[PDB]
């Protein structure tokens, strides 16, 4: 059970950055924004920044309280 | 005048080091340098220790070829002396690169044509599309 | 090798080149305001590509950029 | 206790994210590198100017998420 | 050689304050970058990075050098007011066979007064590891009222410590002529600072051992005790004690050195009951001492043509081989700061970790050999103090030949002639470090695959196959075999550690013989390897600084850089800065490995308690069959040990599990700097800052990611933290529950 | 007197006045009301 | 009754775990003499810990099968019950000081972009300028709402992006 | 080791070691075919993470596996 539990935990977290991988190579190498001059896509690359700030965000809070929390009871 | 390559040129004084001079040197290359050097002196090489020069125009040589620019700009940097350089291949063919407009390249001769370039703002390049060729490194104009 | 670019942004401050380890590029015309002078790559066998020229550029954004190629010996620095 | 380690996968898996959207975004240009996506994907770096360009590259971010991904799954 | 200052160089002013960075014109002219501040804090000590005037760098190394002291001297004086204050040094000279020391005593806030651990004497308090209460016991102490007073001594000391300094920089700024005065600075620390003080120091160990050697080890209460002062004026008293005193002072006239005998005494050795040394052998070794430093200091011609200078007998030192050598190395060394800095700092952490390994067998103190966490506590301590010290004369050797150097007036055969074959000395050690690695750790590899595969009686073992040294054994046969035979006037050997004559002070051993077997041969080859790849990294940084074979024009980009730049295939960590930076992780290693070893061998075979049959150690001589395998290290002494450290949460000792699990989490901390970059960095602060310019609340100064050389030096800043953390919080709550 | 008030204002001000203000307010709150970990109501 | 958890008087394992710290404390406690100060100490501490074992049990806060008390932080089960202090108003006393710090942050980092380099203010700061924000921003929520309606923090798109 | 310890250090090593390997007398007989150098940059580190995850899953499964099957508990 435990086994093959954590190999599907893992192969679905390669498999997930392997995603993330080609979804970047993706903007990399096969790329036309003349056709995409308008759809959701462009919306997505324009406002790069507040989600990756966003995220940035979640995690501080995560990592500041989860931490906090451990910390103070040990 | 460009001045070619004189092999039997006497060399500075010097005991010995442990840089480059290679079998590369021998069946692919070897680099030379020469260059004034008036009032005997006292230099350092860029492979090896402190060494002394006598006056007359004295001719060097190294492995790589950043180890004679590294002595040209040296040069440069204290008393206004002015090197050359030379390539070597197999066949003992030699080429003259440095300076080929006598001038350094840092400053214009009189008149040439550059190639490698484009008139075109930074950036506003082609987009991955109809660049499938991809021909290495594009130079976007050939 | 490693492809070299000059683009017009450029102000001929005489800089990339008294700076390049190697030599590999010129200054011949161009039409300025003091000094006159444009940047351009005529040979390429020697490059190693140790980004040094771009250090100096102070055009914004860099007028020249070194696009990564293939290594040799020249281009890998190896005195053997 | 099954609440803080439940808030401490939502931080990995939110920093796994952030580092994979991050590095897909910012690959056809960032305001570091705006030519990103003449180099390709996978290059080194784009040299020591500019006060110092190191793993800049999205290969770069994958590598770093991979970790995330390594300690997420853990 | 004479006296040379300036009245007034520097105007005493708080305006200088107001501009940070003013050494630094680039710095100066404001902050418009996060990037500031850091070099503002890593620049600020850069003397010779401030101006070229090495006048001014000397002026400010001896004034530096007084603000140094000053802290030492107040910490001194805080430890002495600690001891005074609150503690139980009292308590502890009562009865110090089973009191343990302490000195820090928490305040009732959240808890934390558990800390308060019940250590007797009347009072609680933290227990102290430091060593200061069986260093003050060899004084005569006998109240807390003199520790007040020796603090408010140290205190005044330092407020004229900085007073000095401020008075050599301010007002009597030397020039170099002083400075440079290498037989005046050596003639007056040698013989002066040295010799004048152990002098001192024996004539003080002379007329202070009546209550240690007797008073002290004979059940009198300290308060039963009559002062010093009673002790050294009368002399009956000193008549009484040692019959030798009171003689009339005659055989120390005419050098008839036949009568003191009392005071001046050289047994060798320790009564298993008295626990401690005598004060006499120490006062003996203090004569010497003075003596010594003081004719060494007298070997230099300073004025009056009376002996040789420094420079002369450079010059009378030649040979074959190298010819013309030793020509300018009395100028290499008062040209540059660097370079002394370098030569000091390359035997003086040696000299440190050599007086760790003295100290730990050979405890000079009473009562302490029983206290088995003191020991280690200096032991390791004074083994990284050398390691970095060490790594730091590394270091600065570089920072000599990258500034301060140049081989036509500092010209020296010697130097060329080490550069001219700097790689076929790399390429060899290079090869030393492989055999060292195939032929000292593939053994431990082969032990636990023949472990493992069902095949003990292959295995190597002190029982299976025989692999332990002779020599070391040699060695302490001749040290064994010494009195008597090579030693005559010598009573005792030069160690217990292998003489037999198991020496135990109330059941706890105070000293047994260490034995050598396979596993210590094993270990010394291991601490060779590491040793040897340390001092590779080293000098390949040193060497390959001025000039190398890919670069040229090394010398230009300084001393403090990352790389070159990514052609060639790559080019990183090439500055020797960066060879300073896994030398010190290579410290790391080799250090630990050597304090392991040491904490395990005297848990294992040493330490221990004795029974009415024989002595029963901690453990039960778990060294002899798991040192031979990686896993021992894990199997008896790693997870065995490690139980206080993780179960210390319901007593005093939970700061130490506290401490353990930062330092954990510090660790992993720098691993992140250490294996990340700028580029993504930079990037998510660009993102970061496009978030705050919506609500108009970024800074006016440009927040910039830190330097590659910052990001490598706060990953390698907390990667030693969080490692000497770790293994502190582990050696110091592991060594208290088995003392 | 001009250049000192001026040198207090760095990190060896608020940074040392603040964060001492702050621990000692936080240890003070918590010696005189020792251990609260809900609120009144 | 929420979640299966009972008020923590009626937990006999928060009764046996104040016994067993009662029963360590006392232990080492009988060491020393009354008079002594590490005694003074130890009964101090023992004070406090009673006083803890006894103020929490009021209002009502759940513990669990293990005695420990258990926060609950949903609204509406604070509500509907005597748990609106657990986690509910400390949320809105940290929203409120972390307002006030942001607010008279972002006041001082504003003022401070019209005089000419405004870098050295963020090195060396302007004590009463710092000192009167700081006693200004206890109205913060009055001034935020109504600066938003303002229209004075967002900025017109004229920021340095890329894309 | 392969992610802390970057490439430029190792260039000027192997270049040593090319030295000696040289100059060894009677052992300069048929040559390498290719030259040795340093692992690139983005070969380092990709190598690096491949070592750090393959240690990473072997641990914890070897772990997962003995703890678990040696003692059924
Ligand atoms: C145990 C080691 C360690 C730790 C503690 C962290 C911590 C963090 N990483 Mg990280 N990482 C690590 C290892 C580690 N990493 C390694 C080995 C790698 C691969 C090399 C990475 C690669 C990586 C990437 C790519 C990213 C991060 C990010 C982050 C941050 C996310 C912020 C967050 O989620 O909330 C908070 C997390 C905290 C750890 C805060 C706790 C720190 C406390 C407050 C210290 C307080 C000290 C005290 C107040 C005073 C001490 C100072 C002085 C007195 C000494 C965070 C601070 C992400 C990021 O930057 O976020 C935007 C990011 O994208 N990491
Ligand atoms: C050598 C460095 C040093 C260090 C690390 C400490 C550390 C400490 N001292 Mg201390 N002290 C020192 C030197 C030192 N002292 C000296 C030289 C003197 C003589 C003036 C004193 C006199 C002193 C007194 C009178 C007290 C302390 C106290 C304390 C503790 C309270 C923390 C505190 O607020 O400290 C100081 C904060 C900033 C300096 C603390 C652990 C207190 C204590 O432990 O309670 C009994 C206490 O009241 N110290
Ligand atoms: C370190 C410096 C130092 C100082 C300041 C003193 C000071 C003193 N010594 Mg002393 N002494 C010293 C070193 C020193 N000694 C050393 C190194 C030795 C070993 C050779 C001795 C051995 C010695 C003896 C045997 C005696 C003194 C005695 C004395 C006291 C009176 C004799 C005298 O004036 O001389 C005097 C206060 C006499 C004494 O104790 O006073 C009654 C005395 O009998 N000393
Ligand atoms: C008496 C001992 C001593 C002294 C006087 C110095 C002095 C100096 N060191 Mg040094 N260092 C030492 C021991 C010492 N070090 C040891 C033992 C190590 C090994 C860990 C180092 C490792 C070291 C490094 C890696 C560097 C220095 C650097 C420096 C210079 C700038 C330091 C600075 O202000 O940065 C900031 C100070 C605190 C943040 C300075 C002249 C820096 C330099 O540029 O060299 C000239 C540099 O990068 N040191
Ligand atoms: C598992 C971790 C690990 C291992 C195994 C090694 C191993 C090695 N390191 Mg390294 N290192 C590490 C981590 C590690 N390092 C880390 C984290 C850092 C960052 C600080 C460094 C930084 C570092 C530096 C700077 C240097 C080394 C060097 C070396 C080599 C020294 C020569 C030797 O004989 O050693 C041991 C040899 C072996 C372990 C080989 C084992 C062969 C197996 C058992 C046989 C299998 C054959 C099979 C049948 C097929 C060696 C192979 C030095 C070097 O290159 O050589 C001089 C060197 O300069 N290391
Ligand atoms: C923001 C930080 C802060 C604050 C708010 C306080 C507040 C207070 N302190 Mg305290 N203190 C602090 C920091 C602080 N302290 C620090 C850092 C130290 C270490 C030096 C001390 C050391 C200290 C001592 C030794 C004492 C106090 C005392 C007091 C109280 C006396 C005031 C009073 O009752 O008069 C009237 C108030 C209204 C009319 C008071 C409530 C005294 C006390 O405990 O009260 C009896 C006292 O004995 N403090
Ligand atoms: C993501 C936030 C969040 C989540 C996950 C929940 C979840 C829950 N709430 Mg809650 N609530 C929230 C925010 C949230 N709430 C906020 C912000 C408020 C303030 C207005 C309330 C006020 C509130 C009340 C007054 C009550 C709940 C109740 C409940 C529980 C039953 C749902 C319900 O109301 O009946 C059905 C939902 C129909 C839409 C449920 C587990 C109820 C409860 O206590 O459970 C018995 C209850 O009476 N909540
Ligand atoms: C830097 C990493 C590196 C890498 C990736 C390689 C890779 C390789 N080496 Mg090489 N080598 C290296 C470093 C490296 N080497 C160094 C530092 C030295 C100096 C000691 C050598 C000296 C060396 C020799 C003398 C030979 C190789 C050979 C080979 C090839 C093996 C061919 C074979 O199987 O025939 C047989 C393999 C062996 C006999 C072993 C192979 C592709 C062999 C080769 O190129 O074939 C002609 C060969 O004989 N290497
Ligand atoms: C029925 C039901 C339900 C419902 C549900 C729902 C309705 C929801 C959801 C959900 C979801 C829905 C989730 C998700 C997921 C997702 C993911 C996981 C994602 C992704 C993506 C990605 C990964 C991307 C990639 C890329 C990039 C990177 C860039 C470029 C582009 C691309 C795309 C390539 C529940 C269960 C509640 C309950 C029971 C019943
Ligand atoms: C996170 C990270 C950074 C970023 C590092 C940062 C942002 C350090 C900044 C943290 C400091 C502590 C900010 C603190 C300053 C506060 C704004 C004010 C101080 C607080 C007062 C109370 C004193 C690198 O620069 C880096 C470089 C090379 C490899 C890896 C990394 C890396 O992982
Ligand atoms: C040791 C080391 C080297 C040198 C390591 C070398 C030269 C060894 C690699 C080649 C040898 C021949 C490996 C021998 C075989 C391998 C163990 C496995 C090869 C199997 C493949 C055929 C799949 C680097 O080049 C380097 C580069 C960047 C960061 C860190 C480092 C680094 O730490
Ligand atoms: S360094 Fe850049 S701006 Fe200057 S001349 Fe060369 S290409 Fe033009």
């Amino acid at each position: 059970q435990a086994s093959l539990y954590t190999h599907h935990q893992y192969i679905a977290g390669f498999i997930m950055c392997g995603a993330f991988a080609h979804g970047a190579i993706f903007f990399i190498r096969d790329y036309d924004p003349e056709q995409n001059k308008g759809n959701v896509l462009a919306r997505v690359l324009d406002h790069k920044e507040a989600i990756i700030s966003h995220l940035s965000w979640v995690s501080l809070f995560l990592g500041f309280h989860t931490l906090g929390l451990y910390v103070h009871n040990d | 005048k460009q001045p070619e390559l004189d092999p039997d040129t006497p060399s500075p004084i010097f005991g010995g080091s442990t840089g480059g001079l290679l079998r590369k040197a021998q069946v692919e290359e070897f680099y030379v340098i020469t260059w004034e050097s008036p009032k005997e002196q006292i230099f350092e090489m860029p492979t090896g220790g402190a060494a002394i020069m006598r006056k007359g125009p004295n001719l060097l040589k190294f492995a790589r070829k950043e180890q004679c620019m590294a002595l040209t700009t040296q040069l440069r940097s204290k008393f206004r002396q002015t090197p050359c350089f030379y390539r070597v291949y197999a066949d003992g063919k030699v080429q003259y690169l440095h300076p080929k407009d006598g001038v350094y390249p840092e400053k214009v001769n009189a008149g040439r044509v550059g190639v490698n370039q484009n008139m075109r703002s930074i950036g506003k390049n082609v987009d991955p599309i109809k660049v499938v060729k991809f021909t290495g490194s594009e130079p976007f104009e050939i | 090798a490693h492809v070299v670019k000059i683009y017009d942004t450029c102000i001929g401050c005489t800089q990339c080149v008294r700076a390049c380890p190697l030599d590999v590029l010129e200054m011949v015309p161009w039409d300025g305001c003091k000094a006159a002078q444009m940047a351009s790559s005529p040979r390429t066998e020697d490059c190693v590509g140790c980004k040094r020229c771009e250090t100096a550029c102070p055009t914004d954004f860099l007028s020249v950029r070194v696009y990564l190629g293939n290594e040799s010996t020249r281009s890998l620095g190896l005195a053997y | 206790g099954d609440f803080l380690v439940h808030h401490a996968i939502a931080l990995g898996l939110h920093t796994t994210t952030l580092i994979l959207v991050k590095g897909a975004l910012d690959a056809r240009g960032s305001k570091l590198m705006p030519d990103k996506k003449d180099f390709g994907y996978s290059f080194p770096c784009d040299g020591p100017g500019r006060g110092g360009t190191c793993d800049i590259s999205a290969y770069d971010a994958f590598y770093l998420a991979v970790f995330w991904m390594l300690n997420t799954i853990g | 050689v004479k006296i040379a200052v300036d009245r007034n160089p520097v105007e005493t002013n708080f305006e200088k304050w107001a501009k940070p960075g003013h050494f630094s014109r680039a710095l100066a002219k404001g902050p418009n970058t996060t990037t500031w501040i850091w070099n503002l804090h890593a620049d600020a000590h850069d003397f010779d990075n401030h101006t070229s005037d090495l006048e001014e760098i000397s002026r400010k190394v001896f004034s530096a050098h007084f603000g140094q002291l000053g802290i030492i001297l107040i910490w001194l004086s805080g430890m002495y007011f600690h001891g005074a204050r609150f503690s139980n040094y009292e308590g502890w000279l009562s009865d110090p066979t089973h009191i343990k020391p302490s000195a820090q005593v928490v305040w009732p806030i959240v808890g934390q007064e558990i800390l308060n651990g019940d250590v007797g004497g009347g009072f609680q308090g933290i227990q102290i590891t430091s060593g200061f209460f069986q260093l003050w016991r060899a004084s005569g102490i006998t109240s807390e009222l003199q520790l007040y007073s020796t603090a408010i001594g140290g205190l005044v000391l330092a407020a004229a410590c900085f007073f000095a300094g401020w008075f050599h920089y301010h007002k009597a700024a030397p020039k170099l002529e002083w400075f440079q005065n290498v037989e005046s600075m050596l003639n007056h620390h040698l013989a002066g600072l040295l010799g004048l003080g152990s002098l001192a120091w024996a004539g003080h160990q002379i007329h202070v051992s009546l209550p240690v050697n007797k008073l002290l080890d004979a059940g009198v209460d300290p308060k039963e005790i009559p002062l010093p002062h009673e002790f050294l004026l009368n002399q009956s008293i000193i008549a009484d004690l040692y019959p030798s005193f009171s003689k009339g002072l005659a055989p120390f006239f005419t050098l008839n050195w036949a009568e003191y005998s009392d005071f001046l005494t050289f047994k060798g050795g320790l009564n298993p009951v008295t626990g401690g040394l005598w004060l006499s052998d120490t006062a003996h070794h203090h004569l010497a001492i003075a003596v010594l430093f003081l004719v060494a200091g007298h070997q230099y011609r300073t004025n009056w043509g009376i002996g040789h200078s420094i420079k002369d007998i450079l010059e009378s030192h030649k040979g074959p081989f190298t010819g013309n050598g030793h020509a300018g190395l009395y100028e290499i060394l008062t040209t540059s700061w660097h370079a002394q800095l370098a030569i000091n700092l390359a035997l003086f952490g040696s000299l440190s970790i050599i007086v760790a390994h003295h100290m730990y067998a050979m405890p000079p103190y009473p009562y302490l050999a029983t206290d088995y966490g003191t020991q280690l506590s200096l032991f390791t301590h004074h083994m990284w103090i050398g390691g970095f010290c060490v790594v730091g004369a590394g270091a600065h050797a570089a920072i000599f030949m990258v500034r301060d150097y140049d081989p036509t007036n500092n010209y020296n055969n010697l130097l060329d002639r080490v550069i001219r074959h700097r790689d076929a000395i790399i390429s060899h050690l290079n090869w030393v470090s492989i055999f060292l690695g195939f032929h000292s750790f593939g053994l431990y590899i082969h032990n636990d695959t023949m472990s493992a595969l069902g095949r003990p009686q292959d295995m190597f073992s002190d029982t299976a196959i025989q692999l332990q040294p002779v020599f070391a054994q040699w060695i302490q046969n001749t040290h064994f075999t010494a009195p008597q035979l090579t030693a005559p006037n010598a009573l005792a050997a030069t160690s217990l550690t292998w003489g037999g004559d198991v020496v135990a002070v109330g059941g706890k051993v105070a000293m047994m013989p260490i034995a050598l077997g396979t596993s210590d041969f094993l270990v010394h080859h291991i601490h060779a390897f590491t040793i040897h790849v340390t001092v590779l990294i080293l000098l390949k940084g040193v060497l390959f600084a001025r000039s190398s074979r890919l670069i040229p024009d090394k010398a230009n980009l300084g001393f403090r850089f990352p790389c070159d730049g990514p052609g060639r295939g790559g080019t990183c960590q090439v500055s020797a800065w960066d060879h300073v930076f896994l030398g010190l992780f290579w410290m790391y290693n080799s250090l630990s490995i050597v304090i392991f070893h040491f904490s395990w061998k005297m848990q294992s075979d040493v330490w221990g308690t004795v029974t009415d049959s024989g002595v029963s150690h901690i453990t039960g001589g778990n060294f002899a069959q798991s040192a031979n395998t990686i896993n021992g290290w894990l199997r008896d002494f790693l997870w065995a040990q490690s139980s206080q450290v993780i179960q210390s949460y319901g007593s005093a000792l939970s700061a130490y599990g506290l401490m353990f699990l930062g330092a954990h989490f510090v660790w992993a901390f720098s691993l992140m700097f250490l294996f990340s970059g700028r580029g993504y960095w930079q990037e998510l602060i660009e993102s970061i800052v496009w978030a705050h310019n919506k609500l108009r609340v970024a800074p006016s100064i440009q927040p910039r990611a830190l330097s590659i050389t910052q990001g490598r030096a706060v990953g390698v800043a907390h990667y030693l933290l969080g490692g000497i953390a770790t293994t502190w919080s582990f050696f110091l709550a592991r060594i208290i529950a088995v003392g | 007197m001009k250049d000192f008030t001026t040198y207090l204002s760095t990190a060896p001000v608020v940074g040392l006045g603040w964060a001492i203000f702050t621990s000692g307010l936080l240890i003070e709150i918590n010696r005189f009301f020792p251990d609260p970990l809900v609120f009144s109501f | 009754d929420i979640a299966g958890l009972t008020p923590c008087s009626e937990s006999k394992a928060y009764n046996k775990l104040e016994r067993k710290e009662l029963k360590v404390l006392d232990k080492r406690l009988k060491q020393y003499e009354p008079g002594s100060a590490p005694y003074l100490a130890l009964q101090a501490t023992k004070e406090r810990t009673e006083n803890r074992f006894k103020t929490y049990a009021k209002q009502g806060l759940l513990c669990g099968n293990d005695g420990l008390p258990h926060l609950i932080s949903d609204p509406g089960l604070a509500l509907r019950f005597n748990h609106a202090g657990e986690v509910f108003i400390p949320t809105f006393g940290f929203l409120y000081v972390a307002g006030y710090i942001g607010h008279v942050g972002r006041q001082y980092i504003i003022l401070s972009k019209e005089d000419a380099k405004p870098t050295d203010k963020e090195i060396i700061l302007d004590v009463p300028l710092a000192l009167k924000l700081a006693f200004q921003g206890w109205a913060w929520p009055l001034a935020s709402i109504q600066e938003l309606r303002n229209g004075s923090l967002l900025e017109k798109d004229e920021n340095i992006t890329v894309s | 080791m392969f992610l802390i310890s970057w490439r430029g250090y190792w260039q000027e090593l192997i270049e040593t070691l090319v030295w000696a390997h040289e100059k060894t007398p009677l052992a300069n007989l048929v040559y390498w075919k290719d030259k040795p150098v340093a692992l690139s940059i983005v070969q380092a580190r990709l190598v690096g993470l491949a070592h750090f995850s393959v240690g990473y899953i072997f641990t914890y499964a070897a772990f997962l596996i003995a703890s678990t099957a040696g003692r059924f508990g």
